């Protein structure tokens, strides 16, 4: 058909992107804002996060495909910086444009760059000191973290809160948290908020004044299949073999209800000895109220619904081992949570396998009766949750507000890359784009991305002073002493994500429909 | 009917297809490269250096471009690389040639021209090529790690020549080392999914990933007897034919399994005897299989009889009818090496078959399965200059400084030929300058008084051999640079070039029908 | 479309959104409310006075107000009054911010300004409760809270649904200290008056009472959505009138057919049969002859109601039910729920929970004017045992809020100076409100309402009063709000404002 080349496809290309991303820009510090999103479902959703509103939808170009690419690079990767990466890449490509607006091989501007990357990860190696992962240290990286993600007052409890959950370790030591991810969603009076919970947390239990709504002591056999079926790792029928053998199975099916709760009844004793151990099945399904009763009556406590998650958090939790069905189970294998306790709150029940023999498994109770404001705090928690992550998994520390990147734009003062200037112009070019988390915020907070950046700029040409734009009120300061203080792993990785697809475009001399 | 087509609109078209195809892949190419993004109808992009992956992958239209992947698979196929030189280089020549001549009104001395050119182009190159060492995996090294970093990765220009460069002299013939004809049969490469560089090696003999496939087959018994058919597992596989029923239902399930019944009797005949290896090149049936796992004689199957009997001689066998009747007696024991490695559940059985024909299917490892694939891609190409090495010891330096190599001594012979042909000899000349020239001016500034200093230097310092560097652009030396053409690998990519536009000229006219 | 981009959703789509839900509040919020008819899918006019009724059949594209419509909802359940304070509230709160956005102030900004100081309004809530009053028990000082909530809520009688809803709330309680979600229900009813309607405790089917009358003391249920044509595990019946011959053995079989229903119905026990479905002709005569109450050809309405207030189930099939599916109330009866004979139940310790208004009226649109009103009697009460303070009447608590936040700005300065300067604006489009439903401006409203400069009384409410814009202290006219209501109603509406006011444009593919 038809193509396009030279700078035709270039300007496509370059425009698309930096016609997409300022429209992001909108968003990063506590200053930035909560971009409503509804995808084709018709939901609104509130995100300052990049990896939302990069993965859900976009305005169709072929960059549009390689934005969500780096994208999926820096949520993954690190998970703080998905808001702070797409800001830094058009504004390069804007100064980059300069030189291709003078003209200039796209290629030799590439070579122009990725030095200066590899300059300021040098620089920034440089100017960082590493930090403590102490929970008060951790603050005023967790703060920013989150508050460069999402906004300050969410940020500020989740400051807490996040935090909480990743000191909550047994030292094992990620960029992210998988099993301190528990999030349980409650339609509740706040609007917005997280409940640090400890322990696994059980979708549900069930109630019954004899069954035990508190278990310290816990064997818990793990059960999914429900009574109505003998020695049953899944519900199935034992007859059905012709039109009036199905109403047979239904009457024999109340019999192995009863036989079901006569294994737990006994398997209890059988492993707990006397009833003050609760002997714990949480049944995943739901429990029949002869038996959701007689277990309850003996002392077993019946829990109606966990997860397949609150199965295997459970293998991990109790230390003990899961089982699909209710039979009588070898005393060993039996889970036991130091506290297994269901908890009603509002109308649910929560029920929590605490003193978890492994608790790297903590959870969180989201609080909303709006989803709209449901979904949008569970965001703000998980995208900081990895970002205060990579605060205690990192004894290196990058300090924040623009600290490090007047510490590198003037630092990568020129003729150092004399060779065709060409490098001292796509290191001015990178340069330039360094301190765009100066500029959103001044942009989007007081005064101006510029007229306060230049004291920034020039307050760290005096004393070599770590200075920067505020995160609130776009004004100087020193950047240290605030504490803001970014995540190690963000700067690395928020470099590389950038200047990869930054060098893409520029070899990318030709598009084809 | 009445019909006809009439001169320049179908050359035009052609010279069209011609030269668009080789923009942006001659910018692709070099040190300094480019990328060809397609965007799909559906709004994929596709960003590859190859336009062959992204031609064919999109529109292919009636003209040369249904002419530029024939001759790039032409090119593909043969020595393996090149594949991105004969559509720029036909795209070069014909543009340049054909108007000018066109408008000289002329397709004949046009046509000889090319073989006017094809000479001197040998002359110079064989002439200014360099021979570089056979046996000297260094003296290859130079000159086959420049032939990796030609297209998009400089990635295993160690790792896949290393690899490559023992191999392919520890391959040899039918006719023999290796060297000699293309037999690429001879390179083989089969993957191993995932694993790792280190687990890597070089294999400079054949792997059969389906010889033991399984833990309970033959492993490491290391006098094979490979045996071809014939008795213990037959030619005729077929059914056992008793009791059939055709009036009966149940028999329709038992004639499926009455296939590998007798097949079990085949591959039991291998049990009552147990020649350590079997193969079976209609394949063996699996119930028939288990057996043999069970006697530990490795299956071998899906792989050809020519491709086992260049293994089995090269791993050593005595091939039978059954083990019972012997034919003749040959070597037990062909190869130094039979190692089964097991990546992920398969396992992965390297014979190394040491100067062998064998089938030369080399071990190669990246990181994971899909940069596993550019150690191969490379290899081909490594193997290609591993071969070529072998082929043509003779091969020359380069930036392109060939293409003026040539281009000049065209033009100092076309200053010699004279005639009306000396101006389509010389229209043929300028043509080869443009590919280096390309590369220089992604390098920068004046690559004419680049070419200026070139063909200064051509007859002055040297032609291709001291050349010009396709990262810089100055006038060096690609020996001394280390950047080797490969002379087949050169010559061959004209071959193929200077045919196809001599289509584009004898056609002016197609049909629909 | 759903779906935009050019900054509609932030300048513009909010304003515009919210006054579309808003002024209806507007005339439809104060002393009283100008109902407004709606049409359903089904046709049919439908007058609303609270916000979250007219919204709730109002199907919204907004992607902004979807937030605000659950605010109303929330501010509904809560307290009842202030819904439509909840919407015209933040009609103020989020338009001045077009003047920030003109002068240039930045989104988070003044929204930190309208915040703090909602904050600081919060903290000046309890400060600015005017006396408080309560009754666990009694009609008319309850009625008054009751009465003054549901006067937005309601144009018609103020007195009678204070009375009924004060009556109805506390007596189907022993305490009404607790307050529970539903204590009252309705049996909707025409004839007689609107002023007819009795509060009568208990479940009121309005459907027939059929079956010989056996039990009176005995209401205890076992409720079926199961349909008694023969419908019974064994054999479940219809009613067949294919042939003559197979309909004589149905009136054979289905006294037996009924037999073993109302039998496994008294089994597990009652005297009281809640049917959701059909009783057949020999079905219902078995029952006359098997001495059961077979109240027959419920609606989902009087089957749920039931299925609420008893916390038993109906039973689509038969099976022998359990207590689970089967309640108990303190009476089966039949008397005249506001003039109306069929059975009426008596619930107060046996089951409970159900008081029964009936709303009554020429047509089902009086019921539902009355629904408005006696709903906010529920909620309100809850509130006034949650908490008995009583604060002005709407508007006239704001005319304190904003002379305190006035001079808050200049605590204030830096841009939220001006944003909690528009903050105290943000209050006082409700005597606005109020005033624009009588028509009057409210710029003499606010003159008058800052006449004396206290404000803890004087407003101008819906009157012919107002007619000539009056000052009334509402804390006097017996219209005060409830802390909460004063407090919730301030509280989303400033929630749900500044949370779609951060919108951006949607991305769509």
């Amino acid at each position: 058909a038809e193509v396009a080349r030279a700078q035709a496809a270039l300007a496509v290309n370059i425009s698309a992107a930096r016609g997409l991303q300022d429209v992001l820009r909108t968003n990063l510090g506590p200053k930035g804002t909560m971009k409503m999103l509804v995808s084709g479902a018709g939901d609104i959703k509130l995100t300052k996060d990049g990896n939302v509103l990069l993965h859900e939808m976009q305005i169709q170009h072929p960059t549009a495909s390689l934005i969500a690419k780096v994208a999926t690079a820096q949520d993954d990767i690190t998970g703080d910086g998905t808001t702070s990466n797409v800001l830094i890449i058009g504004e390069l490509l804007k100064q980059a444009d300069l030189y291709i607006s003078e003209g200039l091989h796209p290629r030799i501007i590439t070579e122009g760059f990725e030095a200066a990357k590899e300059k300021a990860l040098q620089f920034l190696e440089e100017v960082k000191v590493s930090r403590e992962m102490d929970r008060e240290t951790l603050i005023d990286v967790a703060r920013t973290s989150l508050r460069t993600k999402v906004h300050a007052e969410l940020a500020d409890v989740l400051t807490e809160a996040v935090v909480d959950s990743i000191l909550a370790i047994k030292k094992q030591d990620e960029p992210i948290d998988l099993f301190m991810i528990e999030i349980m969603e409650m339609k509740h009076k706040s609007e917005t908020d997280t409940s640090l919970i400890r322990g696994l947390v059980l979708d549900h239990g069930a109630r019954h004044p004899d069954m035990k709504k508190r278990v310290e002591d816990a064997y818990i056999l793990t059960c999914n299949v429900s009574l109505e079926y003998e020695k049953t790792e899944v519900n199935s029928g034992f007859f059905y073999k012709s039109a009036e053998e199905r109403e047979k199975l239904v009457k024999a099916e109340r019999k192995f209800i009863e036989d079901r709760v006569k294994k737990i009844i006994e398997l209890k004793r059988k492993v707990c000895g006397d009833s003050d151990k609760g002997f714990v099945v949480i049944n995943q399904k739901g429990i029949d109220p002869f038996s959701l009763d007689a277990l309850s009556k003996e002392g077993i406590v019946a829990l109606r619904r966990a997860k397949r998650r609150n199965m295997e958090r459970l293998t991990l939790a109790c230390g003990g081992v899961a089982l699909n069905s209710f039979d009588d189970l070898s005393p060993d294998c039996l889970g036991h949570a130091g506290l297994v306790y269901e908890y009603t709150l509002g109308e649910e029940k929560f029920t929590f396998i605490e003193k978890c023999n492994n608790p790297r498994s903590v959870t969180l109770l989201i609080k909303g009766p709006n989803k709209h404001t449901l979904t949008q705090i569970k965001d703000a928690v998980r995208d900081g949750l990895r970002a205060v992550k990579n605060a205690i998994d990192d004894g290196c520390v990058v300090p924040g507000a623009g600290a490090v990147e007047v510490a590198m734009a003037e630092a990568l003062i020129k003729h150092k890359p004399s060779v065709k200037g060409r490098a001292q112009l796509g290191v001015q070019a990178f340069a330039d784009a360094l301190l765009i988390i100066p500029k959103v915020l001044a942009q989007n907070s007081g005064f101006d991305l510029q007229e306060t950046l230049v004291k920034i700029q020039a307050e760290h040409s005096e004393s070599g002073q770590l200075v920067g734009v505020d995160l609130n009120t776009g004004e100087p300061m020193v950047a240290a002493e605030v504490g803001v203080w970014d995540n190690y792993c963000v700067k690395k990785q928020l470099l590389h994500s950038c200047t990869v697809i930054a060098t893409n475009i520029l070899l990318v001399d030709e598009i084809m429909r | 009917n009445t019909k006809r087509e009439s001169g320049r609109k179908v050359q035009s078209g052609n010279i069209n297809a011609a030269k668009t195809i080789a923009d942006i892949i001659r910018t692709c190419l070099g040190p300094k490269s480019m990328m060809k993004m397609l965007l799909d109808p559906m709004g994929g992009i596709v960003m590859t250096n190859d336009g062959n992956a992204i031609l064919r992958e999109i529109q292919v239209q009636h003209p040369a471009a249904k002419s530029m992947i024939e001759i790039s698979r032409t090119q593909d196929e043969e020595v393996g690389d090149g594949t991105t030189s004969v559509i720029i280089l036909a795209g070069e020549m014909l543009s340049v040639a054909e108007h000018f001549l066109e408008q000289q009104m002329h397709p004949t001395v046009v046509i000889s021209a090319y073989r006017k050119a094809l000479d001197d182009m040998i002359s110079t190159l064989k002439k200014i090529s360099i021979p570089v060492d056979i046996s000297d995996s260094d003296m290859m090294l130079n000159i086959i790690n420049s032939s990796i970093t030609t297209k998009a990765i400089s990635r295993w220009s160690s790792l896949a020549c290393n690899i490559a460069l023992d191999a392919v002299k520890m391959v040899q013939f039918e006719e023999n080392g290796r060297k000699e004809i293309d037999i690429k049969k001879y390179a083989r490469v089969e993957k191993i999914p995932g694993g790792i560089i280190e687990d890597s090696c070089v294999l400079r003999g054949v792997m059969i990933n389906k010889d033991v496939t399984h833990p309970r087959m033959r492993r490491y018994i290391k006098n094979p007897r490979i045996v071809l058919l014939d008795s213990s597992l037959e030619y005729k596989k077929g059914e056992s034919q008793t009791d059939i029923e055709i009036t009966r239902e149940e028999d329709f399930t038992r004639i499926l399994q009455m296939e590998e019944e007798y097949i079990q009797q085949l591959c039991e005949d291998i049990i009552q005897l147990k020649p350590d290896v079997v193969i079976t090149e209609k394949g063996i049936s699996d119930l028939a299989q288990h057996y043999l796992m069970r006697a530990n004689i490795t299956a071998i199957r899906r792989v050809r009889k020519t491709d086992n009997n260049r293994i089995a001689r090269a791993c050593g066998a005595r091939i039978v009818s059954r083990p019972e009747e012997l034919r003749e007696d040959d070597v037990g024991t062909g190869a130094g090496l039979l190692e089964i490695k097991k990546i992920g559940d398969e396992y992965f059985t390297f014979i190394t078959d040491c100067k062998d024909p064998k089938a030369c299917t080399i071990l190669l490892r990246g990181a994971s399965k899909e940069i596993l694939s550019e150690v191969e891609r490379n290899l081909q190409d490594a193997m290609q200059v591993c071969r070529n090495v072998l082929l043509d010891p003779q091969l020359v330096p380069g930036g392109g400084a060939s293409e003026m190599a040539v281009a000049h001594a065209l033009t100092e012979k076309s200053k010699a030929m004279t005639g009306v042909e000396q101006w389509p000899y010389r229209a043929v000349a300028q043509a080869l300058e443009v590919i280096p020239r390309t590369l220089i001016q992604n390098c920068g500034a004046s690559t004419i008084r680049l070419l200026t200093s070139l063909r200064a230097k051509h007859t002055q310092e040297n032609c291709e051999t001291w050349g010009v560097n396709g990262e810089t652009g100055t006038l060096v030396d690609m020996k001394e640079l280390g950047i080797w053409e490969p002379l087949a690998v050169k010559l061959q990519t004209y071959k193929t070039a200077v045919e196809t536009a001599v289509l584009l000229l004898r056609i002016d006219d197609i049909v629909s029908g | 479309a759903k779906h935009f981009s050019g900054l509609e959703e932030a300048v513009y789509r909010n304003i515009q959104a919210c006054k579309e839900l808003a002024q209806t509040t507007r005339t439809a919020y104060g002393p009283n409310g100008m109902n407004k008819m709606v049409i359903n899918h089904l046709e049919k006019l439908f007058v609303t006075n609270d916000a979250a009724t007219i919204l709730r059949e109002l199907e919204v594209q907004h992607p902004a107000a979807k937030m605000i419509v659950m605010a109303s909802h929330m501010q509904e359940q809560e307290v009842g009054d202030g819904t439509n304070f909840v919407l015209v509230f933040a009609g103020a709160l989020l338009e001045l911010a077009e003047e920030l956005l003109r002068i240039g102030l930045s989104v988070s900004e003044v929204i930190e300004g309208y915040e703090i100081a909602c904050r600081k309004a919060h903290e000046i809530l309890p400060n600015l409760v005017c006396c408080s009053a309560k009754n666990l028990r009694d009609i008319d000082e309850v009625s008054s809270l009751l009465r003054t909530s549901i006067m937005s809520k309601q144009y018609g009688n103020e007195v009678f649904l204070a009375k009924l809803i004060a009556q109805a709330c506390v007596s189907i309680f022993p305490d009404s200290g607790h307050f529970n979600v539903d204590n009252i229900r309705v049996c909707k009813i025409l004839g007689s008056g609107i002023s007819s309607s009795s509060v009568l405790h208990g479940m009121v089917f309005k459907k027939e009472t059929e079956g010989d009358v056996t039990s009176v003391k005995d209401a205890k249920i076992a409720v079926y959505s199961c349909p008694f044509d023969g419908m019974i595990t064994e054999t479940k019946g219809t009613v067949l009138i294919k042939t003559a011959e197979e309909l004589m053995n149905f009136s054979k079989g289905e006294e037996n057919l009924m037999d073993a229903q109302v039998k496994a119905i008294a089994d597990t026990g009652a005297n009281v049969v809640v049917t959701g479905g059909k009783v057949a002709d020999m079905a219902l005569h078995y029952a006359n002859k098997y001495n059961i109450m077979l109240v027959r050809l419920n609606s989902k309405w009087d089957l749920r109601r039931l299925c609420k207030t008893v916390g038993a189930t109906a039973l689509p099939r038969l099976t022998p039910p359990v207590l689970e599916e089967m309640g108990h109330c303190d009476s089966v009866y039949l008397s005249e729920v506001g003039d109306t004979q069929v059975v009426v139940f008596k619930h107060e310790k046996e089951d409970g929970a159900i008081s029964t208004i009936v709303l009554r009226g020429s047509t089902d649109n009086l019921m539902d004017d009355i629904e408005r009103a006696v709903d906010d009697g529920v909620n309100t009460f809850k509130v006034l045992t949650r908490d008995k303070r009583l604060v002005p009447g709407g508007g006239a608590t704001e005319i304190e809020l904003a002379k305190q936040i006035t001079s808050y700005g200049e605590t204030c300065p830096g841009l939220e100076q001006y944003a909690i300067k528009k903050f105290a604006e943000a209050f006082e489009a409700i005597p606005r409100a109020l005033a624009e439903n009588s028509g009057v401006k409210a710029n003499e409203v606010i003159s008058k309402l800052y006449a004396v400069h206290q404000e803890g009384n004087k407003n101008v409410g819906l009157d012919i009063e107002a007619e000539v814009p009056a000052v009334k202290d509402m804390l006097e006219a017996g219209i005060l709000d409830t802390y909460l209501g004063k407090y919730w109603a301030i509280k989303l509406a400033t929630n749900a404002a500044v949370t779609v006011l951060r919108v951006d444009q949607i991305i769509m593919a």
